[PDB]
C-alpha cells in the first residue's frame, strides 16, 4: 500500500522530508512573509471595543467560521501527507477528528506576535480582549501562552510542517483499526523531523516541545467552552456553525 | 448529522 508503513532507508527519509515540506507549502493558508509584514496593521483601541460590543453567539460564529477555514487547509495537508490516502477511511477519519484542531493551534503560532501579544484575526492583529465576548477567557490565554511559547522556540517553515505531520500521524489515537501501519508512518515521519534536526544543527529544540497532553487539554478546553456554548445558544450552532466544525467538535 | 469529512477525503 505504501513504502513507508515498512522499514524506510536514509535516501527514503530525504524523500519524505522533502514530500512533508511540499505538502505543507501548498496548503500553509497564509504565506508566513504576508502574516509578518501584516505585525504593524494592529486594532485601534475603537476597533477592539467594537469586538468587545459584539454578542457572544455572532463572535463565536464568526471564529467557528475562521477555524473551519484553517482545519480545510489541515485537510488538505493530511491528503498530500505520504500514506495518508493509503490509510482506511476509518482511521483518516479519526486522525483528523483527533489531530485537525492540534495542527491548526501548532500553525497559530506563525500567526502571533510574542513581541506584544497579538494574533492576526480578520486582516489586523489583536490581543487576547479582542475575544472577551466569547466569554471563554482561560481558553484564550491557554491559547495566547501556547502560542507565545512555541514562538519562542523560532519555528522554520520546514519545522512546522515536520512537526505537523507526526501531530497528525499519531498511533496513539483511540480508535485506529490499522494501528501497526500508522505506527511504521508515524515512526518515518519521526525519523524525517528528526534527521531534518540533525542535518539543521536544531535538534535542542525536541525537549523544548509542548508535551502531547497540552494540545489534548487546549483540544478539550475547546470542546467544553462549545458544550457551554451550546447550551446558551443551541439554535445558533444548529443554524449558523459550519457543519465540518460541528462534525469534528460536538458528533455531528 | 454532518459528514463533510468523507466527501472532502473522497473528492479528487
Ligand atoms: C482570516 C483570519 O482571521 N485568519 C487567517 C489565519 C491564517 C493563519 S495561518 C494557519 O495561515 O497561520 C493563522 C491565523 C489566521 C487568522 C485566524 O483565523 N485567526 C484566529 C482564528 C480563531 C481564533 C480563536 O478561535 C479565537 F478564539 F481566538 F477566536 C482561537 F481560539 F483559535 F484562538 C483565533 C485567531
Ligand atoms: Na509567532
Amino acid at each position: 500500500e505504501n513504502l513507508y508503513f515498512q522499514g524506510a532507508s536514509l535516501t527514503e527519509i530525504e524523500h519524505l522530508v522533502q514530500s512533508v515540506c511540499k505538502s505543507y507549502r501548498e496548503t500553509c493558508q497564509l504565506r508566513l512573509e504576508d502574516l509578518l509584514r501584516q505585525r504593524s496593521n494592529i486594532f485601534s483601541r475603537e476597533e477592539v471595543t467594537g469586538y468587545q460590543r459584539k454578542s457572544m453567539w455572532e463572535m463565536w460564529e464568526r471564529c467557528a467560521h475562521h477555524l473551519t477555514e484553517a482545519i480545510q487547509y489541515v485537510v488538505e495537508f493530511a491528503k498530500r501527507l505520504s500514506g495518508f490516502m493509503e490509510l482506511c477511511q476509518n482511521d483518516q477519519i479519526v486522525l483528523l477528528k483527533a489531530g485537525a484542531m492540534e495542527v491548526v493551534l501548532v500553525r497559530m503560532c506563525r500567526a502571533y506576535n510574542a513581541d506584544n501579544r497579538t494574533v492576526f484575526f480578520e486582516g489586523k492583529y489583536g490581543g487576547m480582549e479582542l475575544f472577551r465576548a466569547l466569554g471563554c477567557s482561560e481558553l484564550i490565554s491557554s491559547i495566547f501562552d501556547f502560542s507565545h511559547s512555541l514562538s519562542a522556540l523560532h519555528f522554520s517553515e520546514d519545522e512546522i510542517a515536520l512537526y505537523t505531520a507526526l501531530v497528525l500521524i499519531n498511533a496513539h489515537r483511540p480508535g485506529l483499526q490499522e494501528k501497526r501501519k500508522v505506527e511504521q508512518l508515524q515512526y518515518n515521519l519521526e525519523l524525517a523531523f528528526h534527521h531534518h534536526l540533525c542535518k539543521t544543527h536544531r535538534q535542542s529544540i525536541l525537549a523544548k516541545l509542548p508535551p502531547k497532553g497540552k494540545l489534548r487539554s487546549l483540544c478539550s478546553q475547546h470542546v467544553e467552552r462549545l458544550q457551554i456554548f451550546q447550551h446558551l445558544h443551541p439554535i445558533v450552532v444548529q443554524a449558523a456553525f459550519p457543519p465540518l466544525y460541528k462534525e469534528l467538535f460536538s458528533g455531528g | 448529522k454532518h459528514k463533510i469529512l468523507h466527501r472532502l477525503l473522497q473528492d479528487s
